[PDB]
């Protein structure tokens, strides 16, 4: 029961094509679809395509420009996204349709997302700085500074493993026409730093970069 | 016993908009109607096959109103929002039947029409489509451009090819257009096929159903049958 | 457009039941049918089917979740409200027609008063090679949200440099981020002090001079 999409950034008016991938079988029959989630709120469904007698359903705010297709052997559906307005930047959840029984009620599940982004502002991978410090407690709270990146999303993993605890932040766009900046933190036993290695990895997939550096004691 | 409060079976299953609402689900022995006469079919016309339809809708397990093809996107090439009429109005505004879409011309010329539903899940799928008969060739060309135009419903278990008969019938609800109503049934095997250069009122809603056999108690003019026994004649 | 709309955003302890509700323009019921299919989104990652057709609870979903309503208006209800729910719930696509997403509700969960637990930080060497100077002070794990200020012991407007942004947490209120941002070997002292005020009568954390 699986779902896999993609695409990053477009300088508006360009065309894009979001792929999607299925495993969880029987793809030859099912209906499938996308729902982009608008930022700041999120809104709605951008196409509904059928299994047989191929028929295509759209939003009247979409209808002209989008083409939704599928292949049944390599077993993918796509969204060809055309003539793009700043209005439509969202993330795209690829999603199927549980029909069986009579009606066609709804979609049981949807792929992680892919953030399609519409802007003229060139891609920028994040500057990566560590954050380290006094009075000794029980648990020590460290951090990782990710600064000035564009656009979206970004992923801060602390060397895989110590990701329990580990809150993250919601990027501000420091008022430059781009370049988000988010801040991440651990809370970890005092006795794990000054001994254990604590790394802080960040992936930004659109700029095609993933990086980490040990946050070093001062 | 399914019992309609606002209208006869014409307008209810077509969706005349005094009809709308209805009741809670379906498995029903037989229909009961609150009988409109002058008010039954909205935009004036003959309901073909209406009494056979009277009894296929009698003993029924379930029902589904589903979007056969959605009004919106199903028809890339035909102007899908323009037909609505005073004959079938609502809120004082000029409405049309819920379960079908009156398809008038998009920007003057009307190409061949391709649409089809291919069934899968076995239940009896009831598809309905009206057929419109312009008052005059004025009423005619300004709606479906081809003055020589037809309608052909493909089946297997059905085939018919229609054709408009244009003439001015007397006024019914100020309408010298007259329409015709037809209902096929596609079983789990079949793949329905529509097509036309005009005069078609295409389905929006349509029904998956399952029947048995039954009924028999109704109004003069206008499972539980024999069971095993009941608790008297046999075991006690 | 065929549009639904919710009973906004209100909030509950993790005590028990709240009702998000839907109001559909037309009737989306025929019957033995209905339509509305509830979806939950975790505020900061992907969608979840809970209740579909108002009534039937999606196998795989929690029990606490319940729903019912006739055809025009609907209601979602999660009875023993859990720390786990708390996520931006939608109301869905109605019939088959143009398919329309109601737009959502927040659902905030009310815990005991907490914290902050302030953490400060100097800027790193490599930010500083680049002329960057920013100072990060974490606030994590409070409740409610909070008032933050800096003490550089100078008089400038308020201490400018727009900073903040935050989250919600599956288990508390978490984590106000606030940072000051300036240039090179500049700034002034080594003095920048978060006075983190909340429902507390103070939470001072001093910078360093060293
Ligand atoms: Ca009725």
């Amino acid at each position: 029961k699986l779902q896999q999409s993609g695409g990053g950034v477009v300088q508006p008016g360009g065309s894009l094509r979001l792929s999607c991938a299925a495993s969880g079988f029987t793809f030859s029959d099912y209906d499938m679809s996308w729902i982009r989630q608008a930022p700041g709120k999120g809104l709605e469904w951008v196409s509904g395509i059928l299994g047989g007698s191929e028929r295509s359903y759209y939003r009247d705010s979409v209808k002209g420009r989008f083409t939704i297709s599928r292949d049944n052997s390599r077993k993918t559906l796509y969204l060809q996204m055309n003539s793009l307005r700043a209005e439509d930047t969202a993330v795209y959840y690829c999603a199927r349709h549980g029909s069986p029984g009579y009606t066609l009620y709804a979609w049981d599940y949807w792929g992680q997302g892919t953030m399609v982004t519409v802007s003229s502002a060139s891609t920028k991978g994040p500057s990566v700085f560590p954050l380290a410090p006094s009075t000794s407690g029980a648990t020590a709270a460290l951090g990782c500074l990710v600064k000035d990146y564009f656009p979206e999303p970004v992923t801060v993993s602390w060397n895989s493993g110590a990701l329990t605890s580990s809150v993250h932040t919601f990027p501000a766009v420091l008022q430059s026409s781009g370049l988000y900046s988010l801040s991440s933190v651990v809370t970890v036993p005092s006795s794990s730093l000054g001994t254990q290695t604590y790394i802080c990895n960040v992936n930004h997939k659109p700029s095609n970069t993933k990086v980490d550096k040990k946050s070093c004691a001062a | 016993p399914l019992h309609l409060g606002k209208c006869n079976i014409a307008g209810w299953i077509l969706g005349n908009p005094e009809c709308e609402s209805l009741s809670t689900a379906s498995s029903w022995s037989y229909i009961v109607e609150t009988s409109s006469s002058d008010n039954g079919t909205c935009y004036p016309g003959d309901f073909i096959d209406y009494e056979e339809l009277r009894e296929q809708l009698s003993s029924v397990s379930s029902f589904e109103r589903f979007e056969i093809f959605p009004k919106t996107s199903s028809w890339p090439n035909h102007d899908s929002n323009k037909g609505v009429t005073a004959a079938c109005p609502h809120a004082g505004a000029k409405s049309f039947y819920k379960n079908l879409i009156w398809l008038v011309k998009k920007g003057n010329s009307y190409p061949k029409l391709s649409k089809s539903y291919i069934n899968d899940k076995g239940k009896e799928v009831l598809v309905l489509w009206g057929i419109h008969h312009p008052s005059t060739s004025a009423d005619q060309q300004s709606l479906y451009q081809n003055a020589d135009a037809y309608v052909f419903v493909g089946s297997s278990r059905y085939s018919k090819k229609f054709k408009p008969e244009i003439a001015i019938r007397p006024k019914v609800r100020d309408q010298e257009g007259r329409m015709n109503y037809y209902w096929t049934l596609v079983e789990p095997g079949d793949k329905i096929t529509f097509e036309a250069t005009g005069n078609l009122v295409v389905p929006r809603y349509a029904f998956a159903m399952e029947r048995n056999a039954g009924s028999g108690i109704i109004i003069s003019d206008t499972v539980d049958d024999g069971f095993l026994d009941i608790w008297t004649y046999n075991a006690e | 457009i065929q549009m639904t709309q919710s009973p906004a955003s209100l909030a509950v302890s993790p005590g028990q039941r709240a009702t998000i509700t839907c109001r559909a323009s037309e009737s989306v019921s025929n019957y033995g049918i209905n339509f509305i299919n509830w979806f939950q989104q975790k505020p900061g990652q992907p969608p979840k089917l809970l209740i579909y057709t108002a009534s039937n609870k999606g196998t795989g979903v929690p029990a606490r979740f319940s729903g019912s309503g006739s055809g025009t208006d609907f209601t979602l209800t999660i009875n023993p409200v859990e720390a786990e729910d708390t996520a931006n719930y939608f109301c869905q696509q109605t019939k088959e027609v143009p398919y329309t997403f109601g737009g959502g509700t927040k659902l905030e969960i009310k815990r005991a008063d907490a914290a902050p637990t302030v953490s400060i930080f100097p800027p790193s060497s490599e930010q500083l090679t680049s002329g960057g100077a920013s100072v990060v002070c974490f606030l994590n794990n409070f409740y409610p949200k909070i008032n933050v200020k800096w003490k550089i012991d100078g008089s400038e407007r308020q201490n400018g440099v727009l900073n903040s942004w935050t989250d919600q947490d599956s288990k508390d209120s978490t984590y106000s981020m606030s940072s000051t941002l300036t240039l090179d070997e500049y700034e002034r002292h080594n003095s920048y002090t978060c006075e983190a005020t909340h429902k507390t009568s103070t939470s001072p954390i001093v910078k360093s001079f060293n």
